[PDB]
């Protein structure tokens, strides 16, 4: 799920209260990823890593589905391009 | 014939991108009464249909921005020396020892269009903030209106302003056409002004000549960009326009459409709820005309912005990936270069043009009649003549003695109008009557 | 548009000929006018959808006419318009509603390192390469072209005359050739 806006601190509580106006039946919780373009991520491991953005967000933060150790949806910096190594040289030519 | 040249260096601000709002119709219409709600839900799923719309002009301004901006595979790092062959690239590169990951120029323009109508911030509620600074303000209004951040964050956009620029400068321009060709800035420089019609040499023998004239220029945008007005004009109409249509919104949403109050929860404690219908349909109807106008508006606008972006990715992939020779479309003259710099809701270039210099008077000869033959003149288009003396180019002057490499054989003398009889040189004679007298 | 038919836009019901055999006729008239407005604010915002759909879509295919006439039609310059790189040829093919081209596009291969000469001076004046614009040198060696290797000899009909060697930075020492010399030598002498 992706909350619009939201602070993370009462959803949570409305959720364990039953306080939340969509409350599913087979409906839970098990993390929270609170960020720009916020929606605490429910659902999804933040992992320090970096993939290309299949499904983006927003906040320069995407979602995919990959495999963790199995197969789940992570949260990553949107991996914004591949490095190079082209280096300047005024006696090189390519 | 012009005599000199002018390393000009205009600007061009485009917007690529707008503010991404995002109404709840379910907040501004009928905040928290369960009658009004129920009300509402019998005029049909306009609710519905307005967020989509708002959804799908926000995934359109991300994929204009991301068009616009992310073009390029690899992510070049950017040089440590940033002078490449007397240009001087600072103020251009993000800077290693700065705490920002910006350049200058882009802190200049950071610095003087991101007002954002100071003061109406406190209309509609955003959740702005950082995870880096770890306070992340979540703000929110009764009003519902918000504004999502954008996908491609400032410093993601200058990050690719700067690969952009790494890839324009080293690496030549190949770097467009999938791949990377590396190349000095001089030779580069030297292949652009044969493509443009400037011979090699106007570069070579006046490499530091163009390179003042080059940090001259930059040494003026940033002065014109420090301490100036009426600059960043493009952006900081969109953003009025944005926080006008914002402003109405809201105005809009205070307004007593005939009814006994203006303002919910205020009508459904006075009146009793048949008497309160009457007066609650109303309110809603007007509402509901304000926030379709709004809609209307607003995909209006991002219609323009879209345009706006493709034009601007369009000029990009044109000048800044490559060499074209469009007229009065990169800059004012002749394009010969293009660097890109990251702006908020927008693109601003920087094309360093060519622009002439002084001029002179000069004779003109259509053809030269040596022995019978006519000669026409070759690349070099303009037979400057003193009293039918020369043959030089167009774009500079270059005093070139006439010979057989430079034009080519033809018909008679009578059939050109104009023609000046004259003689032509060829190497040929005279190293042969020396080799064999 | 359809679903926004069967909605009660104030009325008793959203289905027509039901108010009728139920309510007054001095009612009806609001009951119908009601409806009737609420349909045509509907209609009317589903017409402006169309209009804007269909000036997106008018833009779309002149981006597509303009993109046939500059790709197919011939051969344009342009960086990054037709294709990924150099255009070089352009097959359009047709498709429900909209135009799908094939850019055979021109893409480079595997690179190499070499060396860079500005200029060369052979006996004083400085031979600047006329055509080949990428001085391919293993130690001052050659002439070449930029797209492709294309290994050709350093002539005086690929380079021109200039000035002297102290004005440009860079300039390598090396010998120019000119087929008439040896030729010369070889008939004569």
């Amino acid at each position: 799920v992706l909350y619009q806006d939201v602070n993370c601190t009462d959803v949570s509580t409305a959720i364990h209260a039953d306080q939340l106006t969509p409350a599913w039946r087979i409906y839970s919780t098990g993390n929270n990823v609170f960020q720009t373009q916020a929606g605490c991520l429910i659902g999804a491991e933040h992992v320090d890593t970096s993939y290309e953005c299949d499904i983006p967000i927003g906040a320069g933060i995407c979602a995919s589905y990959h495999t963790v150790s199995q197969k789940s949806i992570v949260a990553y910096t949107m991996s914004l391009g591949a490095d190079s190594s082209i280096a300047y040289s005024n006696n090189t030519i390519a | 014939i012009p005599t000199n040249f002018s390393i000009s260096i205009t600007t061009e601000v485009m917007p690529v991108s707008m503010a991404k709002t995002s109404v709840d119709c379910n907040m501004y219409i009928c905040g928290d009464s369960t009658e009004c709600a129920n009300l509402l839900l019998q005029y049909g799923s306009f609710c519905t249909q307005l967020n989509r719309a708002l959804s799908g002009i926000a995934a359109e301004q991300d994929r204009n921005t991301r068009e616009v901006f992310a073009q390029v595979k690899q992510m070049y790092k950017t040089p440590t020396l940033k002078y490449f062959g007397g240009f001087n690239f600072s103020q251009i590169l993000p800077d290693p020892l700065k705490p920002t990951k910006r350049s200058f120029i882009e802190d200049l323009l950071f610095n003087k269009v991101t007002l954002a109508d100071a003061g109406f911030m406190k209309q509609y509620g955003e959740c702005l903030g950082d995870i880096n600074a770890r306070d992340l303000i979540c703000a929110q209004k009764f009003n519902g209106l918000t504004v999502l951040p954008p996908l491609l964050t400032d410093d993601m956009i200058a990050a690719y302003t700067a690969a952009l620029v790494s890839g324009t400068a080293t690496a030549g321009w190949t770097f467009g056409a999938g791949a990377a060709l590396q190349i000095p800035f001089a030779m580069q420089m030297a292949y652009r002004f044969n493509g443009i019609g400037v011979t090699q040499n106007v570069l070579y023998e006046n490499q530091k000549q163009i390179a003042n004239q080059f940090n001259k220029a930059i040494s003026q945008i940033q002065e014109s960009l420090t301490t100036t007005s009426t600059a960043l004009g493009k952006l900081q109409d969109v953003v009025n326009q944005n926080a006008q249509a914002l402003n109405t919104l809201v105005k809009q949403l205070s307004s007593n459409f005939g009814a006994i109050s203006s303002v919910l929860n205020d009508i459904l404690s006075r009146l009793d709820p048949p008497e309160a219908e009457v007066q609650i349909d109303r309110l809603i109807t007007g509402r509901l005309q304000s926030l379709q106008t709004y809609v209307t508006q607003q995909l209006i606008r991002a219609a323009e912005i879209r345009a706006s972006a493709n034009l601007a990715a369009t000029k990009m992939s044109e000048c800044v990936l490559g060499q074209s020779k469009r007229v009065d479309f990169c800059g004012k003259g002749y394009h010969l270069m293009s660097f890109p710099q990251a702006a908020p809701h927008g693109v601003v270039f920087l094309h360093v043009t060519y622009v002439p210099s002084q001029e002179r008077n000069f004779t003109t000869a259509p053809a030269i009649c040596h022995e019978g033959k006519a000669y026409f003149p070759r690349e070099g288009v303009f037979v400057f003549n003193g009293t039918s003396w020369f043959i030089t180019q167009r774009n500079f002057f270059s005093p070139q003695i006439i010979t057989t490499d430079n034009t080519f054989v033809s018909g008679n003398c009578d059939v050109v109008i104009g023609i000046i009889n004259n003689t032509v040189y060829d190497p040929l004679q005279p190293e042969l009557d020396s080799f064999k007298e």
